[PDB]
């Protein structure tokens, strides 16, 4: 996570003190083999959750940036498990498998990993995401794509 | 989000700025406010400069002691939506000082 | 119409987060427009599609 120290300080201020909704955008983009046919190499789409001011998820993602808590934030309704990849660049979620749309999207548990090396402020920081209901292979997010 | 389409006000402001150049007004008048976009490019590099210490030492030597012209290349590349039509996903070019 | 002579001057800076210690240098470049007045952190490129 290459985020500039002022961008991270601004993100921390916007999570704690921001009155506007901070948009959590989950994007997927599927590259296809043009030598297998079709006219579109890239099929993509985006989900967008509004993290409301003072929400539990917004405050827990704010406390993760302090690096004082082994606490994961759970963000409900974020991961569409079932996605159609059509012959076009509109990689739409499967409304037939997720009939409540956003309410059938899996909750994502987010963590901040912060390798420091026990010294200074050299912070190798990266995010980890897990599914809220992971039982086996919590290090894997199985996205089911109907091409 | 950084890509902002021209408002009717931004189109009137561009038209005003170029009202003295009849060739500029002839060009602006070919485009709609929706066809003109401002890309608000953030001035901080979105990547850390990963340059190897010997490459940085060579770049420093070439800037101070290099007798050949060192080419500063500014490039832009525009990705477009193939689902909106056209046959070319990427339009790009380069300036070179 | 003057091609290169109507292109905006770019002010370039090297930002060098160090963390006050050693040679660990988080280095990145910043670019600004020479005539920036508002939003010097933004370079408005006007694209006619």
């Amino acid at each position: 996570w290459r985020i500039s120290p002022p961008s991270r300080a601004q993100m921390k201020r916007e999570l704690y003190n921001g009155t506007a909704d901070i948009t959590l955008r989950f994007t997927w983009n599927f590259q296809r083999d043009l030598a297998k046919g079709g006219t579109v190499e890239y099929a993509n789409e985006k989900h967008m959750l509004a993290l409301a001011p003072n929400s539990t998820a917004r405050r827990q993602l704010a406390s993760l940036l302090e690096g004082t808590s082994d606490q994961s934030v759970v963000i409900p309704n974020l991961f569409p498990k079932y996605i159609r990849a059509p012959n076009g660049p509109e990689a739409n979620p499967v409304k037939q498998l997720q009939p409540n749309e956003e309410a059938d999207y899996l909750g994502v548990r987010i963590q901040l990993r912060r390798e420091q090396g026990a010294g200074a402020t050299g912070f190798l920081e990266w995010w980890v995401i897990e599914l809220q209901e992971c039982r086996t292979d919590c290090n894997l997010l199985p996205m089911v794509i109907f091409s | 989000p950084s890509i902002i389409p021209f408002t009717a006000q931004a189109y009137e402001e561009l038209s005003r700025q170029f009202d003295p150049q009849p060739l500029a007004m002839q060009f602006i008048s070919q485009y709609s406010p929706e066809d003109i976009v401002t890309a608000q490019i953030e001035g901080s590099s979105g990547a850390l400069w990963r340059i190897s210490p010997p490459s940085r030492a060579q770049m420093k030597r070439e800037l101070y002691n290099g007798t050949a012209d060192i080419t500063l290349r500014f490039t832009w590349n525009f990705q477009r939506d193939l689902a909106k039509g056209g046959t070319v996903e990427y339009a790009n070019e380069k300036h070179m000082l």
